[PDB]
């Protein structure tokens, strides 16, 4: 797990393109040293350990680029989560007021998120296998397994977007229309974090009210995703942030 | 409150002492303990008044030029022969802000 | 001349008013403004007092 | 900064951006063109019908955010604009939602868009 | 430890530069999930019916009461 | 001892450096209370009040409880032997305890030893508490002075100062709060005494 | 030894830092390049013998 955070700058901003050449060369010469040009305008590096980062900057200042460069102090990359279920709802409706989405949030258990990380629950299965896995091990509902749509951040993200509101759920025309954008916005909110722009982990969101504009056309199709992630944030921030 | 004076006064006081040593012909630190400089002039000494035997309070350069951090360490002032505790002129002078209140009350009640 | 002079503003961004008189270098900071934290400490700090209400 | 005029270098209550990228507060840019037809961003005179209006969204705080992402737009956030629709959605929003896909439509409405109709109006990384 | 305290060099300073530390320092929510209660109420009923017979009329019997007798 | 203490004091520049010098010498743990009472003695005999000595013995109190309870007794004892000085010494004494109080080094509890009856109050005590409370209000501002002098959790101590029980010393002590000019406290409690009969 | 050679910064902003354990010269010498800007004429000595 790469966890250490190091921001770097040249002393005179003039030679920043050369500093960029150097950060290229280290990124190419190192396996998992990961650099990012962060929205604050900065250049952050994410790494493993003290000796690791030491020899990193040793080569950076020694060989690749010979500018003088300032270096901030080490810090961590963070995670976000909840402690208990979103006791109420804020529900987001598209810019053109066409789709009302009610969803809430709560905590999963650690183990199943661990399995999500283990690739043990690979949804590359059929929903049937999903159900076997889930109900078998952790007394999940079979219908909860039917309700699990996806996993958030990326291929392996420890949170789960679930859809459980039966009579409006059998609107498989409009919902089975909207699942794609729904998942886009979900993984959006999960990756970009509701509080501090770091990853969320091990959290369960449940869709309980999908009032879809009939023919959820490009109006929905386009103006649906920020609405979805705002639903995500509403649930989370409403009833219980945690670090 | 000026941490740059305190250093100025240490260095300047000990330059004056050193010119007296150089006036005799040696700077050995044990030929000239403090006693010969600070003894009053009745007992034959020279009669110096000192402010360089204080401890100079030191604090964390970086945040010292940033946000008034406090006092963590104490550099030493001039070097005195033992513990020896040499007094201070500042403690025998009386601050202004307190003289201004005295004078307030004193002339009020004389009026 | 602007080179030998010195101007100091107090506003909603500067809570300190700095000036430089007979030989002293002074800086006034009110209590209402950004002093959540106040001490009474070494003497370098005169505690000015408002002579109508008599409160510092 | 973000939402202030440039010739006045003061705030604009109603904006009209330049087809080049800055904020030309129409109320005084029309005085500037009706008294000396040139532009302050570029001392060369520039035609009239190019000064289109702009849409800076607003939250429960009223701040000139981006509507799509709900992202408050200040001097750090990258802001693109869509000319033909009349709406401005955040540059990152428009980029990852249309420069990944091939639906080059509008960012607030159901309208298509032209692959060059989006111009950078505010970007501290440029 | 030279912890950013002291002199660079106590050479031309008139002191030995010795340092020390200051010793005196110190509303749909229930209704949305009610249909979810009603959900498995129809599901497992026809399951516990198919466990005891899957003619789909014996189980549509079991579900309809589990739907109507509950929703009353 | 007192020689070495007076000399560390008179050789330092502020209570920080003096406290460092004292703790860097060492003594037996026996004389802690008299450490505090000694800084007391020295300031009492000073030219004029300067919060040096206050801040110093108060810092000792901050560094251990010995001087906290020691100062419980120290205030007690200056209330016992406060007539013993002249007006000058008594002024610095009152300003001393006042610095203690608004720095909260002494607890506002100690007011129990302050019985505001006429016949119990030496004129010396009267002037002492006069300068004391003027220092408190002109230090803290009057509002939170009224607020804390109001909160009931301390009224057990404060009773001796604010008489409702005995009406004679009610008249007297409220007239004294009138005297020092804290009309708020004065008229609030003689309001209650208005309502009483 | 005598020192070898002889305004504003943002990383030193005191509002953005978290001091959970305070840096010391032992760290600044253990990791010369991580814990020090402009580390010049430096030997990086380490031993896990």
């Amino acid at each position: 797990t790469s966890v250490i955070k190091i921001a770097v700058e040249p002393v005179n901003p003039s030679e920043l393109p050369k500093m960029l050449d150097g950060l290229r060369k280290v990124n190419k010469s190192y396996p998992s040293l990961t650099t990012k040009v962060e929205e604050s305008g900065e250049h952050v590096i994410l790494g493993t350990g003290e000796l690791y980062l030491d020899c990193v900057m040793h080569d950076l200042r020694k060989m690749y680029s010979e500018i003088d460069i300032k270096v901030a102090d080490p810090v961590v990359t963070f995670c976000e989560t909840v402690v208990e279920t979103s006791s109420l709802k804020c529900f987001a409706e598209t810019p053109n007021k066409k789709n009302k989405i009610t969803m809430i949030a709560e905590p999963l258990e650690k183990g199943l998120a661990e399995d999500i990380e283990n690739e043990v629950v690979q949804i590359t299965w059929n929903r049937k296998k999903l159900g076997e896995f889930f109900q078998t091990k952790y007394d999940w509902d079979l219908l909860a397994a039917r309700s699990i749509w996806a996993f958030g951040p990326d291929a392996t993200g420890p949170n789960i977007l679930v859809d459980d509101t039966l009579p409006s759920e059998v609107d498989k025309a409009l919902l089975g229309s909207v699942k794609d954008s729904i998942v886009q916005g979900f993984q959006w909110g999960t990756r970009e974090g509701p509080l501090c722009d770091e990853l969320i982990r091990n959290v369960k969101f449940k869709i309980l009210d999908a009032v879809v504009a009939q023919e959820p056309l490009h109006r929905g199709g386009g103006q649906i995703i920020p609405t979805a992630r705002r639903v995500v944030y509403s649930a989370f921030l409403m009833a219980t942030p945690r670090l | 409150n000026t941490q740059e004076l305190l250093d100025l006064l240490v260095k300047c006081e000990n330059k004056i002492q050193t010119r007296i040593k150089i006036g005799l012909n040696s700077k050995m630190p044990s030929r000239f303990p403090p006693v010969v400089f600070y003894t009053p002039k009745e007992l034959g000494g020279l009669g110096m008044l000192s402010m360089g035997h204080v401890l100079i309070p030191q604090s964390d350069l970086r945040w010292s030029k940033q946000t008034d951090v406090g006092i963590t360490h104490f550099r030493s002032g001039m070097s005195h022969e033992e513990d020896q505790l040499i007094p201070n002129l500042y403690r025998y002078i009386q601050p202004w802000e307190s003289e201004f209140i005295d004078s307030q009350r004193v002339w009020a009640e004389y009026a | 001349q602007w080179e030998n002079s010195f101007v100091s503003v107090y506003s909603k961004d500067n809570p300190n008013l700095l000036f430089n008189m007979c030989g002293f270098e002074c800086r006034i900071l009110p209590k209402c403004r950004t002093s959540y934290e106040e001490f009474t400490h070494k003497d370098g700090v005169w505690n000015l007092q408002n002579e109508v209400t008599k409160e510092r | 900064p973000f939402d202030h005029c440039s010739l006045s270098l003061q705030p604009f209550v109603y904006p009209v951006c330049t087809p080049d990228g800055i904020v030309f507060d129409l109320l005084n840019i029309v005085p500037w063109l009706k008294k000396y037809g040139t532009n302050p961003s570029n001392g060369e005179k520039l035609d009239g019908r190019s000064l289109i209006k702009l849409n800076f969204s607003k939250n429960s705080e009223g701040k000139y955010h981006c509507p799509v992402l709900f992202t408050v737009f200040t001097n750090n956030t990258h802001i693109v604009a869509v000319r033909t629709t009349g709406n401005v959605y955040a540059y990152e929003a428009v980029e990852q939602l249309n420069i990944k896909a091939k639906n080059f439509r509008d960012l607030l409405t159901d309208e298509p868009f032209s692959r060059q109709d989006i111009i950078t109006l505010q970007d501290p990384t440029n | 430890m030279y912890n950013g305290i002291g002199l660079p060099t106590p050479r031309g300073s008139g002191t030995n530069g010795y340092v020390q530390r200051n010793l005196s320092l110190v509303p749909d929510i229930l209704d949305h999930e009610r249909k979810r209660r009603v959900e498995l109420r129809c599901l497992e009923l026809e399951e516990m019916m198919e466990e005891q017979g899957y003619e789909e009329q014996q189980i549509q019997e079991k579900v309809a009461t589990f739907r109507l007798m509950l929703l009353e | 001892f007192r020689r070495t203490i007076y000399l560390a004091i008179q050789s330092s520049l502020d209570f920080e450096e003096c406290a460092h010098k004292l703790l860097k010498m060492e003594f037996p743990e026996s004389q802690t209370k008299e450490l505090c009472n000694m800084i007391l003695d020295c300031c009492a005999q000073q030219r004029t009040y300067e919060k040096f000595f206050g801040l110093l013995a108060g810092r000792f109190c901050m560094l251990k409880k010995e001087y906290m309870e020691s100062f419980e007794g120290i205030f007690k004892e200056q209330y016992d032997t406060i007539h013993r000085l002249e007006t000058n010494k008594l002024r610095n004494v009152a300003k001393m305890f006042a610095h203690l109080l608004y720095t909260d080094s002494l607890p506002w509890s100690v007011l129990e030893c302050i019985k505001l009856s006429e016949e119990t109050t030496t004129s010396s005590s009267r002037i002492f508490v006069k300068i004391f409370f003027q220092e408190l209000c002109e230090y803290m501002g009057l509002p939170k002075l009224n607020a804390r002098l109001k909160d009931e959790t301390l009224q057990p101590f404060f009773e001796g100062l604010l008489p409702r029980d005995n009406p004679r010393n009610t008249r007297f002590a409220i007239n004294f709060f009138t005297s020092i000019g804290l009309g708020g406290l004065t008229d609030e409690l003689r309001e209650h005494l208005k309502n009483t009969p | 030894f005598e020192p070898l050679v002889r305004d504003w910064n943002e990383f030193n902003d005191i509002n953005k830092i978290i001091i959970r354990q305070p840096i010391r010269t032992e760290y600044k010498i253990a990791f010369p390049y991580l814990y020090n800007n402009l580390p010049h004429h430096v030997h990086l000595t380490w031993y896990h013998t």
